[PDB]
Formats: C-alpha cells, structure tokens, sequence
C-alpha cells in the first residue's frame, strides 16, 4: 500500500495504488483505496481495510447529520477531530488504520493525517503505507507550492510509480483525485504496465 | 468444562429399511483406570427418538436432565404436536454452539437416531457445533476403525435390512474391542422402528486368539 | 524523543521545546507545536505517548477555562499544577492510564514566576530550571554550571543557545529548530525561533 | 485417604482412615472423615478439607429445611442429588470426591459415589480416595452376594488395612459405621485390633 | 487448552456474466485427515435471484446462514419488498464486523442479478470488507483456481462470456483442481441464476 | 501413506499406495514405496521419504557384501538386526517406519520396525497414516494358510480402504508377492482412480507471447 | 520462513524430443528489490541444466560445489555426465548436510547424451528424487504453477507450442506472487540447438 | 504391562500379559515379554520396547561370552548385576524396568527386580509394570510360604487376570513359565481359560 | 542424577561415653508408594567405621561398592595402617564436591560414625559438598522433628552413657513415626565401641492412640 | 545506523559513506573512516556490528596483499569479491559468525569499473548503483529517478549531493558530514568532503 497527498495553490491532490495482498498471495489488484466520504471530502485507507471502511462510513453519516442539523457543511478540522475521537476509545484492542482527510473549506485547502495510535497532524505533504519512504524522495525533490495543474498531476503519478517499482506489496494501477473549491473530480486511473513504457521510453 | 475427567469411548449408528440402530459400550474410564463398568450411555427421548453420547459423563447426565424435562413439558399440553428427530438435532446444535462461544464448552459428541413419518433420521452433533447427517456414524476412534467397514458395505448395497445392520454392528464392535485400549466386552443396542424404541443388553462378543500360537 | 526545557528568573519564565513530529524512521512534521495555553499567564508543555498528550492537555484546558468563566477570576499557577497532578494520579491506577511528562510555567501577581515539573507517575516538583527528554542528560550539567538566580533575559537566552548548540554537537537525533516563549507580568510573548 | 462403603441386606457399612497430611508432614492423625448429614445418612469425604467441609455444611442446611417442610424423613437419593448439583456447578473450583450412604424405608440401605466432576452412580460396593488404587483387585476377588452385617464389618477392615500399609497418605486408625433401621453403630479399631 | 476453531476445507467459485450468474462448490466435509461426509453442499439460496456460498469453519457457516435468512424476513416484513443483492452485501458487511473481536472464520461470496438484470458478484473477507468483482474463487484451492480465471476470462498476457462457455470453464477448473488439492472433491454442485430463476446441476469428481 | 503385508501358506504379500504429498498439496502421483533389499527380501517404507531411501540403500549394500563373502542367500533376521541396530543408534531422529519381508531356508518371515528401533514379528502388519483403516480389514477377514489369490485380494482391499478413507493416501495400488520359487512385482496392480476428460481447448496459438530478447546457440 | 526470505520461482516441462526450463529474475531482501538480472539456471553440460530456488547464499554455494564435483568426475571418467547420475550426485550432496541443510530445492532438466531422450526431475530440501513425465515446479508460487500446468500441458508438444505453454504458465503464475517476478528467462533445450529468450512481464 | 515372578522350593514362576499400545491404539496384542537370557535365566521387560530389547541383547552377548570362558553355567546374580550396571550407567536415557528370574545349582530358584534407576534387590515375590498398582493388596493378602509348583501357577494367573481387568494398558493373553532344574515349562492361557 | 526415584527417609546419630550409635528405618519409597520394605541403609566399612545414607538408593549402592573396594585394596598391603573415621569423611566430601561441579550430583545425605584411638567421630556430608561435625545428627525431616529433641538432652547432660543414648535414639523413632508420612515401624541400629561394629534389627516401636477417643 | 552509497559510471566508480561513530545516545566520534583500501584500485566499504567489521576487513586486506606479494600481480575486483563472499559464507554456519554488510568498488584495466553488493547472509550481487542503511529506502528512489548509464563525474557528484540533502531533510538521525572517493584508471582519488 502507498497513498500520497499534497497541497498546492490550486487545491489538494491525492494518489493511490490498487493492490491488496493476504500474506505473500495477491488477493486482488482492483481495490479502490480513495474512499469517497462526501461530494466535498476525501479519505484514504492504509492498514486494515475493514477498519478504514467501517469507521469512515460512520464519519460520513455523522457529517450528514451535522449538516442536516446546523444547515452548514462540516469543516476538515472538525471531521478529523471526530474521526480521532471515535478511535481513541478502542486504544490497545488492535485496530490498525492511517488516513489522510482532504477537503476545501472557508480557510482554504485542508489535509490532515489521523492514525489509530492517536496522532492527528495537519501538513502540506503526506504519504502513508508500506512504500511511503520511496515516495518521499521523489515528492520532496519535485514539490513546490507554485506548481501548475499538469505538473502536479505528473509529480503524483511519478511518485506512485517509483514507489511501486521497488516495493513488493505495492502495485496495480494509479488512481488520481483532485480536490477543488467546488468539490472533487476523478482525474485518471493509469495502469503501471503502461506508465513503464511512457517513462522508460 | 476445561477437562473431561470420566469419559465414554465411542457410539455407532446405522440406518436400515424401516428404522435405525445405535450401539455403545458400558464403561466409564477415569484416565486409564476403567472405574465404572455398568453405566448406560444410551437414552430414549420420546417414542420415536433415541440418543447416544460419548465424552464427559457429567455433561451427558446434565443434557439428559434438560432434554427430558423439555419433552415432558411439551407433552403436558396435549395439543397433538410432538418433537421430531430433526427438532432435537437442531436444538442440540444451537445449545452446543451457544456454549462454545462463551469459552465453556460441553465435552461431548452425540448421535441422534429417529424414525418419523416413514423416514429415518441419523444425525451427528459435535463439541464445537459442527452438525451433519449421514447413512452411518461413529465417534472417537470408531471414526478410524469402524467407519471404513460400514462404508464399504453401504457403497455396494445402499439399502440394508434389520438383520444385516445388526450383524454389521456386532462385527464393528468386535474390531473395536480388538484394537482399542479404552474398550470393553459388554455393550448395549437400541433400535427405533415403527413399533417404537427398544433397548437390548448387555451383550458380548466372541473373540479369536489363534495368532497367539504363531508367535 | 522530544525535548523540553524551562528556566526561571527573577521576574520571568523562559521555556523552549523542539518542533519535530516523527513516525518510525522518517520525520513527518517540522513545525509541530507542543505548547498549550491554559490562560493568559499559564503555559503547559506536554510530551510522551501519542494520543494521550492531546487528550490530557485539552481536558485540562477545558476545565481551567470553565473555572475562569464560572467564577470571574483565573486559577493561579499553583492550583492548576495541583489540579493536573490530582487528575493524573487518579487515572494512574485505573484502566485508562496516561503516559505523559509535563512542565508548567506561570506568573502570579503576588507569588511571582513559577515552574513545575511532573513525570508520568504524577509526582510534582518545583524547580528553578528543569528539562525533559534524552537531551536532559546532556543539558542539565551546563545549566548547573552557568546558572545564577539573578540571571537576566538576554543572558538567559544566551544560556539557552549554549544548551541547544550542545544538543547539536553531541546528540544523535536531528532537532533543527526550537520554539521559545517567555511569560512575564504583561502575559505570554513569543520570541524568535532558534534554528541551525 | 481411603474411604469405602459396602451394601448388605438391611443397610450399609462405611469405613475410613484418619490421616490428613500437608506435603510430607502429618498435620492431623486422628481426623474424623465420617460426617452425619442426617440421622440415617452419612458421607465419606476425600480431597481438599475446606471444600468438602463447606459443601457438607451447605447440604446439611438444605436437607434439614426440606425435611422440616415435608414432615418426613428424607431419602438417600435426595441427598446424593443435592451433592451432585453443588459439585457440578462449581467443578472448576472444588476438588472433592464423596461417598453417600444411608438407609431409607423405601429402598433399604443404599450407596452412591459422587466423584470429581459431578457424576452420580449407584454401586454395591464403592471405594474412593488416593489410597484406593491398591485394593481394586482385592475387593474384586473377595466380594460376594449375600453377606451379613458381621461379614461386612470384617471385609471392610481388611481392605482398609491393606490400603493403609501401602499408601503414604493413608494411616492412623480405622473408623467404622454400620447403618440400618435400628440406628447407627460406630466403632474405632486402634493399633492392636487392626488386621496384620 | 481449548481451541474454538477447526478447518473443514471447501472451495467456492462465482462467475458473473452478461445476464446470468454462476456459483459452484464441492460437497466434501472433512476434518484433520478424516472425511466426515461426501454430500455436504456449500451453496444456499437466499432469494429467487440471489445465492450465497460459505466456506471455512462449519459451525459458523450454519449460524451465519440462519442469521442472514432471519434478517431477510425481518426486512421484507418491515419494508414490503424483497431485499436487493447490493443491500444483502451491505448488510452482511455490518453483520460480519459486529464480531470484530471474536471473528467468524468464514469466507463468503454472493452472486446474483442486479436491478438492471446483469450479473453481480461480491466477495468478502472474514472481518467484513467486501468488493464487487467479475469472477472470484475462495477457500482451500483459491490460489490454484484464480490464475486460470485470470488467463481465460480476463485475457491477461495475451496478444463476451456465453453461458455454455462459462459452464465448461467451471467444470474444467474443478476437474483440474481435484488432481492436486487434498481437501477438494467428491461431487460438484453448480447453481445458475438467470431471468427465469435458479437452476441446479451436479457433476462427479474423484473419490480418493 | 498406507503399507500392508500378510503371510500366506507359501510366502509373503506386500502392498502400498503411490501418492506423495508436501503439506496439503499433492507433489507426486506415482511414487514408489516398495524397495529392493535382496533377491528374496523386500521392504515398504513410511515416514520421511529421504530417510527411508538412504536407510534401505545402505542396508542393501551391506547385505550384498555379506552375501558375497559367505556365498549364500541372506536371511531376514540379519537385515532386521542391522536395521534395528542402526535405527537405535540414532535415538529416533530417522523417521523411517518399515515393513520388512522375505523367504529363506527357514520359511516366510515378516517384521515391522519402528523409528526408535523396536521390532515385531507378526503374521500381518500395517503402517502409515491410513494404518487403522487397513487393520480393520485384516481383523475382519484374515485366516491362516490362505492361497495366493485370496491373500492378494485381502491386501488389495486393505489398501483400497486406506486410500478411500484417508486424505494423505490415494492413486494406485502396488503389490509384491514373494514365494520360494518366484518373485512377482506388479506395477501397477489396480487403478481405482482416473483423471476426468477436458472439455475446453486452451491451446495457445503461436505469437501469443511477446518477447524482448532472443539468441540462438547452434551446438 | 527461510525459503521465502529471497523469493524465487523455477519450473521445467517436457515436450517431444525437447525440454524447457524457466526461471524468474529478481533478487531482493524480503519486501525490497535490489537487482533484476539474478542468475538461477546453471549449465552442467552441453544439454543439461539445473535450476535453484530458495535462499540466495545456498543457491550460489550449491552451484559452486556441484560444479567442483562435476569437473572432477568428468576429468577422471573421460565422458559426459548422465541426468540420473547428476540427480544422485545432488541427492548425496544435499543429504550429507542433514540436520544442517542447505535451503534450496533443485530442478534438473536435460537430454540423454547417448539417446537424446528427455529427462526432468526435482529434489527436495534434504535430497529425495522425484522423477516425473510431464512437469515439475519449485519456488514460492508452486500452487499457481500447478494450477496452470495441470490445465495447459498436453502430451507430445513440439518446440513452438512448448515455448508458448511454458511462457504463459510462468507469466500467469508469477503475476499472483508478490515476491517473485520482474522478468522471465526461458531455455529451450533441443537436439541440435539451445534457444534462450527473455519475456516481457510486469515490473511492479 | 503387568509382569510378576514368585519363588517356590526348587524354582521360580514368571507371568506376563501380551499388549503393547501406542497412545490409545493397540499396536500389538500378542507380544512376548518373556525373554531367555540363557538356558535357565529369563527376564520380564517393561517400559520402552527399544531400550529393553537393546539391553537384553547386549546382556545376552556378554553373559554368553562369560559362560564360554569360565566353562560353567552362569548364576542369576551375575545377570542381575550386568543388567544393574547397564541400567545405572545410562539412567538419564533408558526407561526400563526388569524382573530377572532363574535357577542355578548353587542357590536354587531366585528372583531380582531392577527398577528404573539401576537399583537391584531380591524378593520372594516381585510384581512390576504399569498395571501392578491394582494388585498390591491382593498379593499381600494371598501369598504364603511353602507354596507348591502348581499352587504358584494358579496364584500367578489370578493376580495377572485381576490386573488385566482394571488396567487400560494391560490385556491380551497370559503367558506363564515355570523354571526348575529339569527345564523350562511354557504355556499360554487364552480367553476361555483366563480366570473370571 | 537429576531425579531421586526410590529414596530413603532419615538417619539418626548420637555419640556417647565410649562410642557412637546410628539408626535408620527399613523402607524404600517410590514417590508415595512404599515399595520395598526390607532394605538396609546402614553399612559397616571397617572395624571402626559405620555409614548411613539417605536419598537415592542406587547412588548409595554405588558408593557402597566404591568404598568397599578401597578398603579391601588397602588391607592387602599388610603394613599396619588403616583408614580413620575422619579419612572417609574427607574422601567423601571431595567425592561429592567433584560431582557437584560437573552438574551431575549424587543425591544423598551421609552420616559417618566411628571410634578410633579413644576418640569418637560423628560427621555429616551433604549433596553439594557441605560437611561438618556435631555431637548429634539427623538428616531429612529429622532435622526438624528429632534434632530439637536430642539437642535438649545434650545441653543438660553433655556426656551420656550407652543406655541413655540407646533410649534417646528410640524415643526419636516414635515421634518421627507419628508425624512423618514416609516413615515405617521397623528400624535398625548400629553401634561402634572398643569391641567393633554391632548391627541389631529389625526393631519396632510401641505407639499410643488414646487421643483418638477424645475426638 | 551507518550509510553507504555507490554509483557506477562509464569509466569511474563513485562511493560515499558517513563519518559518525555513535555509542548509545551520544556521538563518540565525528571523523570515522569506514573505507578500507585493499589495493591500488580496490576499495571495500563495511558496516554492521561492532568488532566484526574491523576483524573481517583486516583479514581480507592481509590476504589480498599476500596474494600480491607472492604472485607479482594484483587480484582483479571480481576475484576479490568472490574471495570475500566465500570467506563470509564459510563462517556463516560456524560458531563465530560475522554480521557485516559490504560494498566493493574496483577498476580493472580490461573489464572496466565494477561495483558489488553483499549482505550479511553472503549473497553477492552486481549493481550499477547500490546503498546500505536506513537511508537506502529514502535514497534509492531518487537514484532510480535521475540516473542514466552515461552520467559524467560532475553530474554524478550533483546527484550524490541531491541524495544527501534528502537525507538531511527527511531522516531522523544526525549525519552531518560524508566522505567521498572516486576510483578510475589512475587509481583512487579523495574528493572534498560534503558537509552541511
């Protein structure tokens, strides 16, 4: 598993792979690891798939109830705080999950990282999963806050491809998402076996 | 029940043309001591159901008590309905599984026989809640020694008569007596038929020790 | 492992803490803030286990602010330190223990400046200078060597710079930047970050 | 410990030894292991002393109350099936084996054995205890149908003495009790009267 | 000590077509090195257009299949409709996660027809996570059956499905897997769910 | 695995199956488990395959040397002695269980040897994983002084019961008949199981696979 | 496990008057790739090859000791080795280190230097020969290869169909294994030539 | 396993059962546990089959060589001592108990017991095996001095049958041997002839 | 010797005016079974030394044959020199300690008595090599039950007589029979004096069970 | 944990390693050298357990120099790598194992530059660029991204600088200075240290 997310002038960009394994056996290569919480929030999965899916569904229903009651949409900080408080009460039992939460609100773009141990940190560049250490290198060498849209797309695709090249539990296809002011859109889903000829030549 | 203590050995069962027959020995062993030698491990539930259980004996007695009271209570109403063998099989499976999940199992393996509405029933329930049905059954070491003999016969001739099933039962008991360390030479048989449930015993098997002279 | 230091002078309290948030073998944040404001003249610095720190600190902050709002006057530093110690000690023996190490810095209009030390077993001590972390070993000897009760603000900042340069030279962990704050009769003032 | 009971036409004979050890030290050597549950019902006890004593007291209480309500002398089967539920309900805690013996007008003199685990079974002769493994063949070879009261008081003493000579946890004196319609006869065989 | 689980073997397979679905399994029940039965199928009919298959520990299979049917009747009485395949999958996920700290030791596959009349296959893990696929195999010989399906259906590494072709493919893959897997194969049960309802079929395998 | 042996009025009959597994996956479907030891002595092995192979080869070579020096046919007691002494020397780390049998100037002899160096002399023996399912058949249907064909049928039934009732046993049945005047080695004797016929045609046409590099080395 | 520390996959298949041996190309330490062009198939004669899968250090050690012994044998005897004799030699070499075994499982494939009759076989950890007539597999992805080969193999294959069959089996088998893959190398051994090819596979 | 030997004026009587189990499965049911070390010396074996068989073979070898050198029939005490030396040397490895019994012209018919640990002692009657705990009282009560040759075969058969009925590891047939000056008499008691 | 198996209970010893007396019972227990009931655990070494051992009986039997040959070999020289009681005490301490350090101990406790040159010797050797001398000795459970009883007499009257010591050594076998679970009612006594070594037994003790009637 | 990197170009080999010697939580030395010279054109870089590194490296150096002195010509890089692998593999299974990770860089007048990788289990690989340590994870992706087979010396030094700046930014350990060397047809050249 490797998922990354970075924040720049025109919003947030999220990228993920698609392989899921059970031991040394590859169960599937069509997993959708960017969880679509709302038309205005995005979340990722890393660690346990069941835990991420269940607790982010609970978060989605709480967000909808809040919006119904208060006639206003929830913010990214509040959503991350809710998710952090729902998993601290099962501390030590054995949950395993680490998620970025991405959105846009009154204070601009937002990108938070929450994991089951208890951390909740805001940032401008995150990567989680087994192959994250391979994506930090490329992303750090290429990242700047004044990137254009196409340049940011290219950076995310290249970072994920380089992560899957050297990691054994990472692979499949690269799924890309862009969070803007008026909601998110789905950019592309590119197969690694074609990025190989695109990049090498 | 974390430890078995006094235990039973094995139960045998086979279905024939018009009913079911079940067989079990009369010994309760405490480890390797062969302590109680005239105990009965076969029950008659109602006029068309019989039960035979192996494993811990205290748990078997407890289930006897519960099942007997349930049958009496359901008979008091006098409404014209009675439990079939399948209802007993399902209730036993539920009870065993419900007690497994509390981490406090009942150390038993049970064979239910019955004959109702022109159809005969032979079912198997396990300690963890694994339950199923078959034309022939054996628990414990009988699963290794006696099951091949029953299945060899049942593959060639799917449908037996009463005398053939009886004779097959004594042959299996003799083999078990020869090759099992916790067995005994006195056993007991129960037969369920259109007439009802009939228990016969104690019986005995004739053995052969000719090979002792070629040693 | 995080680093906290506090120095207590004649009419101020100076505190400093590092700005790294690290997970495994990689740094994930380099502008982390470990300094919670409980009042206009009370700071509480917390380090330790992940998750426990923020839960404990936010609980304390809520209760202190509620005292302010109900009663019309604010808690003194001593009472806040005692409240914190009692709340950690009560949870020590229950099923939900907190693994946190704490420094509390404050100013009182009659009792002057105050600096308090607390470990994870909830024993409360009052010190003229204190430190938490693995750098405490490397730093407390310099602080003992060069500290006087009459030290002034610029001299205190120079002494803090000496301690942080020692950490740069000898210590094996990468701690590039530190955040520094001061508490005085005019409130809490944020000083320039010390960076290398 | 070695306890035994034998049936004869008209009653039962109970016998026991009198040693209680704690490791390899004989804490008591004149123990009384025959306790009257009711005027005609006795139990022989083996295992932990605390468990057996507490269960005997509880069953005595319950059986007495039942008898006062019903206005009748109780049955041996009732006492055995009061011991059985307490021994089965707490089988993960108690470590106790019991022999129940008595005389009731409905079925004469009877004997039941409640071993560890809460089992119940009726027998013509029943032995129990740690030292009873050494007299299984003897009682199998010597017992016969139609024994008299005095041929059962002598067979019991012989079996108990044979168990005493070989077991390390059995010793002391031999306590015998005969139960029939007229009453209960109790006696003790000291060192001179013990068979050799 | 006491172990609350055993492994009873079993293989389940599902293929989704243009206007059909197929769910297949074997009928052997085993334990350890012994054989309990040769006539124990692992497919359960949920609705006239929905079938479920379970494998793993047998007691959990029985109790789970009873719970699912009770919940379906509850839903039909409360909502005056028959539950849909997607709704069945979404409810099973929650049921499975309810036992997160004492899990069911079951592998589940759901096959059927969706609301536009096309085949649907959903696969689950023992904890609840589910996914919609085009074909899926689970149980003892999943690792042997999956590459064949990837090669023949997905056309991997090569330079529509009819019903008959899918039937032949299913029979072939189980015939091949009976050769090498210890736990698999006394008879083969196939359930085809289509516009007209659910049809059943049986085939014979090796016996040793 | 399942190995069995019986003594009839004129000699020995030994039988075994042919499946070899590794874990819960069938590795070999035509394994051979009846080993040559001498022109009149044979062995059936169970347990770890490598240990039985090396043990039988070593003992066979030693008996060959002994028979060359003395000039006579060897005896089953000699092979039993060397096997049991070597197995006891290793304190049970050689997981070999052996059914040994032969005919010499004294008559038919049949032994069973365990991994720790024990030995039994018996008129019928079984070993393996499916040893109980065949011992049931021997207890049911054995008589002293049978003929050749009756003994062959009995051994076949025992091995078939072991095959059909146990997961670790399967495939074919092998028989070896040792008599004073002959030695028959039937391979195979019965084929109870057959592979089903394939329905589809999955032949890969030429040009389906893409190739990066290629080189030709003319010998 | 120790056999899965480095990964690896090798297989051999028999045709009509020809044999094929294939292996994957990857050297890594658990979940991290180090190199791609790692050698696992070694020639032991004009028309005889051996493939090693398992732990890389043991792979190289076994290959070098086997070449040592084979060279000495061929110098003394004055002829080429036979596939039976090579299998027995490898079994002896592996059993000598019982209780301290090398963590490899070899696969041997060749032609008889006198009659050119195909021979394929495989040995286990401690050297138990197991000769087949159709195909042998070895490595971390054995189940996938068994599944593919039981369905694709058919008797009397000419070199072209044999090459296609082994290519498809190896590709589809290693596509489902996480710690094997990233290239496939195939050798076709025939009477009068040897053909070496490298296949186009996924690199992720 | 149950083995026993009894002394009478002029020789010894040896008896054994014939069952060998592996867990709860009867691997062999016609085992012969009486092995002749020499012409008139026998051993009865209990414990691990491998250890007892190997030790019996080694002692047979040594005793035969000693007898050939000395040009005399050996003594029972010599064989008991050889067994004792081997059993004591390897007591951390072997699990074997043995009864040695024979007749020599110097001292008559004698019996020695070599239990686990390599101890050695002479007795009038000696029982051993796993199933011998159930017949201690019987042999204590029934044995008397001056028994004839035919009164020792019946006593042995009775004790062995009583041990067989109660033990799970004992069964099969009863093998008896009588050793005196004239020779050795061997017999087997099948199912009909076993006492009931 | 990692495990003791068949064991002895306790040995008593006391010195009087002109010699030493030692006592021990005749029983070897295998666990808690009281298996061998006529075994002697007292040895006579030479004409002025006697030995008594408790613990594993195989080890005592081994030491007995090792110490008998060492005495036989020295009397063959015919030179007028014999081992003192103290020489065997010193040799035994070395033999115990040399096997303690190899992690292969000899599971025994040893009591040596002797009388040479008008001076009495009573010595104690342990499993680990702890060795010493005292006016009275008891090993095992006699160190708790019998030692308080002898060490009360040997302070009021430091010098006993032969009859006073013989009565004292039998008052202690009765208390040790009442309250020890591995005891027996048949013991054996050895006495060394100017004449030589005298062994007397088996003896027996008279008991009192009056308190059984106050229960 | 120490860091080694090597890059292999058309006619040179560039290698770099850090200069820290740390014990516990404090840095003992900051100019440590981990680059052993086996010949005029062979370098061997070693990291790992304390003690094993220097013993293994000095043994290899002695043997290589002895080959030179006996034969009159020097070992090629390939033969030295094979010699090292055999000597580590032999000791793997003995009672004295070495826990060392190795890179070997060399130049041959006919085969060109060469770079070899070896882990502690003695598996030898040949790579165009390689790394050891915890920084290998952070660095190998940059090297894959920006490396070409035709890279020149200045470009290689720039790429190395990129990798070390990445280590400075992301990695948690304090690694201030690195030593850099190059091997070419003119021998071994020491380049300027890269420091931050």
């Amino acid at each position: 598993t490797t998922t990354l997310a970075f924040k720049f002038r025109h919003g947030v960009i999220v990228a993920a792979d698609s392989r899921a394994t059970a031991g040394a056996y590859i169960a599937s290569q069509t997993v959708k690891k960017v969880i679509e919480i709302n038309p205005y929030l995005l979340g990722t999965m890393a660690g346990g798939a069941a835990d991420c899916s269940f607790w982010e569904r609970l978060l989605a229903r709480q967000c909808r109830i809040y919006e119904l009651r208060n006639k206003e949409r929830i913010s990214v900080a509040a959503a991350s705080k809710l998710l952090a408080n729902m998993v601290y009460q099962y501390k030590g039992m054995g949950l395993s999950m680490g998620t970025m939460i991405c959105g846009w609100d009154k204070r601009g773009p937002g990108l938070y990282y929450v994991d089951s141990e208890g951390n909740r940190i805001s940032g401008a560049t995150f990567s989680v999963g087994s192959g994250s250490v391979y994506a930090y290198g490329v992303m750090d060498r290429g990242y700047s806050y004044d990137l254009e849209v196409e340049q940011a797309y290219d950076l995310a695709r290249r970072a994920i491809y380089q992560a899957t090249y050297r990691d054994a539990y990472s692979g499949g296809a690269v799924n890309l998402y862009h969070v803007r002011e008026d909601g998110w859109i789905r950019v592309s889903s590119d197969n690694v076996a074609d990025l190989h000829e695109k990049y090498s030549g | 029940t974390q430890n078995p203590m006094v235990t039973g050995t094995s139960v045998l069962g086979v279905k024939f043309e018009g009913g079911v027959v079940i067989a079990a020995d009369m010994l309760g062993s405490y480890g390797s001591l062969a302590r109680f030698r005239n105990i009965s491990r076969i029950m008659r539930v109602n006029n068309s159901t019989m039960l035979g259980a192996s494993g811990d004996y205290a748990d078997f007695q407890y289930l006897k008590q519960v099942l007997g009271q349930m049958v009496i209570d359901e008979e008091l109403l006098g409404d014209g309905h009675s439990y079939s063998p399948r209802a007993i099989h399902s209730w036993l499976t539920r009870a065993m599984y419900s007690r497994r999940s509390k981490m406090n199992p009942l150390w038993n393996t049970m064979v239910i026989g019955g004959y109702a509405d022109g159809e005969s029933f032979l079912g198997y329930v396990d300690m963890l809640g694994v339950a199923y049905e078959a034309p022939s059954l054996a628990t414990g070491y009988g699963a290794y020694l006696a099951q091949p003999l029953l299945r060899e016969v049942l593959e060639k001739q799917p449908v037996l008569s009463q005398t053939e099933a009886r004779d097959l039962v004594e042959r299996c008991m003799r083999v078990l007596y020869y090759r099992d360390a916790r067995s005994y030479n006195r056993f007991q048989t129960a037969t369920v038929t259109e007439k009802g449930v009939e228990i016969e015993g104690p019986l005995s098997t004739e053995t052969n020790w000719d090979i002792a002279h070629m040693i | 492992m995080e680093y906290l230091i506090g120095i207590q002078g004649p009419d101020y309290v100076l505190v400093a803490s590092d700005r790294v948030a690290a997970s495994n073998i990689v740094q994930m944040k380099d502008d982390h803030d470990k300094m919670f404001k409980m009042s206009e003249k009370i700071l509480l610095l917390c380090v330790g286990e992940a998750g426990d720190t923020v839960q404990f600190a936010e609980y304390i902050q809520k209760n202190v602010q509620l005292y302010k709002m109900r009663n019309g006057y604010e808690l003194s530093p001593t009472a806040a330190a005692n409240f914190t110690r009692r709340n950690l000690a009560d949870c020590l023996r229950s099923r939900t223990p907190y693994h946190v190490n704490l420094l509390l810095a404050g100013y009182d209009e009659h009792e002057g400046p105050a600096l308090y030390y607390m470990d994870y077993l909830a024993a409360l001590a009052k010190a003229p200078f204190a430190a938490h972390g693995y750098g405490a070993f490397l730093t407390l000897s310099i602080l003992d060597r060069y500290y006087t009760p009459t030290i002034s603000r610029e001299r205190a900042v120079e002494l803090l710079r000496k301690c942080l340069e020692e950490l740069q030279k000898r210590f094996i962990l990468n701690l590039p930047t530190f955040s520094v704050r001061i508490i005085d009769k005019n409130g809490i003032h944020d000083l320039d970050n010390i960076s290398f | 410990t070695t306890i035994m009971a034998v049936q004869f036409d008209g009653g039962v004979v109970l016998g026991a030894d009198s040693r209680t050890t704690t490791g390899s030290y004989i804490a008591n050597r004149v123990t009384d292991k025959l306790t009257p549950i009711h005027d005609r019902i006795f139990c022989c006890r083996s295992g932990s002393a605390a468990d057996t004593q507490a269960v005997a007291d509880a069953v005595t209480y319950q059986l007495g109350f039942h008898s006062i309500e019903l206005n009748e002398p109780p049955l041996v089967h009732t006492a055995a099936s009061l011991f059985k539920e307490m021994c089965y309900r707490y089988r993960e805690d108690l470590m106790a084996g019991i022999i129940i013996a008595g005389w009731d007008p409905q079925e004469g003199g009877q004997g039941y054995s409640v071993p560890m685990g809460g089992m119940m079974v009726r027998q013509s002769f029943a032995i129990g205890g740690s030292g009873s493994s050494y007299i299984y063949g003897y009682v199998d070879a010597t017992y016969r149908e139609g024994m008299t009261k005095e041929e059962c008081l002598q067979f019991t003493a012989n079996a108990l003495a044979l168990a005493m000579e070989r077991d390390g946890s059995s010793g002391g004196v031999i306590r015998l009790a005969a139960i029939a319609e007229s009453g209960v006869e109790r006696q003790v065989l000291l060192g001179d009267q013990i068979p050799k | 000590r006491f172990s609350p689980y055993v492994f009873n073997g079993g293989t389940i397979l599902a293929i989704a077509g243009e206007d059909f679905a197929i769910v297949a399994s074997d009928t052997r029940l085993s334990e350890g090195f012994s054989i309990h039965t040769r006539d124990s199928p692992k497919c359960y009919k949920l609705t006239d257009k929905t079938v479920i298959g379970c494998s793993g520990f047998h007691g959990d299979c029985l109790t789970l299949t009873k719970i699912i049917e009770a919940r379906l009747k509850m839903y039909k009485h409360s909502n005056n409709k028959a539950m849909t395949t997607g709704a069945i999958a979404a409810m099973l996920s929650t049921i499975l996660y309810s036992r997160r700290f004492f899990p069911y030791y079951v592998y589940n596959i759901i096959g059927g027809l969706d609301e536009e009349g096309k085949g649907a296959v959903y696969s689950f893990d023992p904890v609840g996570s589910y996914q919609r696929d085009s074909f899926k195999a689970g149980g003892s010989a999943s690792a042997m059956l999956q590459p064949l399906l990837d090669n023949q259906v997905g056309f991997k590494n090569m330079q529509p499905l009819s019903l008959d072709r899918a039937m032949r493919l299913v029979k072939d893959v189980f015939i091949s897997a009976a050769e090498r897997d210890v736990y698999t194969g006394d008879a083969l049960r196939i359930c085809i769910v289509t516009k007209e309802g659910i049809r059943e079929e049986t085939v014979s395998l090796r016996k040793d | 695995t399942t190995i069995a042996g019986v003594v009839y009025k004129d000699g020995i009959v030994l039988g075994a199956d042919t499946r070899a597994t590794e874990g819960m996956v069938v590795a070999d479907k035509n394994c051979s488990k009846i080993h040559f030891i001498s022109p009149n002595i044979y062995c059936c092995g169970a347990g770890t395959a490598a240990d039985t192979d090396m043990t039988t080869q070593l003992i066979s070579s030693n008996l060959e040397l002994h028979s060359l020096s003395t000039g006579r046919l060897p005896r089953v007691v000699t092979a039993n002695r060397m096997l049991k002494q070597m197995l006891f020397r290793y304190q049970g780390y050689i997981g070999a269980a052996l059914v040994l049998g032969g005919v010499d100037v004294t008559g038919p002899h049949l032994y069973s040897i365990y991994p720790h160096g024990s030995t039994d002399k018996l008129p019928y023996v079984t070993m393996g994983s499916g040893s109980l399912a065949a011992m049931a058949v021997f207890e049911d249907k054995f008589r002293p002084d049978m003929e050749e064909e009756e003994a062959k049928n009995l051994v076949s039934e025992a091995i078939a019961a072991g095959i059909f009732n146990d997961l670790g046993s399967g495939s074919n049945i092998d028989l070896c008949v040792i008599s004073k005047n002959k030695l028959d080695f039937l391979r195979p004797y019965t084929v109870p199981n057959k592979k089903g016929t394939r329905l589809g045609r999955y032949r890969c046409e030429k040009g389906t696979t893409a190739v990066l590099t290629e080189k030709i080395t003319p010998l | 496990s120790i056999m899965s520390y480095n990964g690896g996959a090798v297989m051999a298949m028999k045709g009509k008057n020809c044999v094929a041996i294939a292996a994957d190309r990857r050297f890594g330490i658990q979940a991290q790739m180090v190199t791609t062009d790692f050698q696992k198939i070694f020639p032991m004669g004009d028309r005889l090859y051996i493939g090693l899968a398992g732990l890389a250090t043991d792979v190289q050690t076994v290959a070098q000791r086997l070449k040592f012994r084979l060279n000495l044998y061929e110098l003394k005897e004055g002829r080429q080795i036979k596939p039976y004799t090579l299998m027995s030699m490898v079994a002896n070499l592996l059993y000598e280190k019982r209780f301290g075994p090398y963590y490899t499982e070899p696969v041997i494939a060749g032609l008889d230097p006198k009659t050119f009759k195909p021979f394929i076989c495989s040995l286990d950890l401690i050297g138990c020969p197991m000769v087949t007539d159709d195909f042998v597999v070895s490595g971390t992805c054995a189940e996938q290869m068994y599944g593919m080969c039981e369905s694709l193999w058919e008797p009397n294959m000419d070199p072209d169909h044999l090459f296609e069959t082994i290519s498809q089996a190896m590709l589809n088998a290693v596509d489902r294994d996480a710690v094997s893959g990233m290239g496939v190398i195939v050798h076709i051994i025939e009477k009068d030539k040897i053909t070496t090819r490298t296949l186009k596979a996924r690199m992720d």
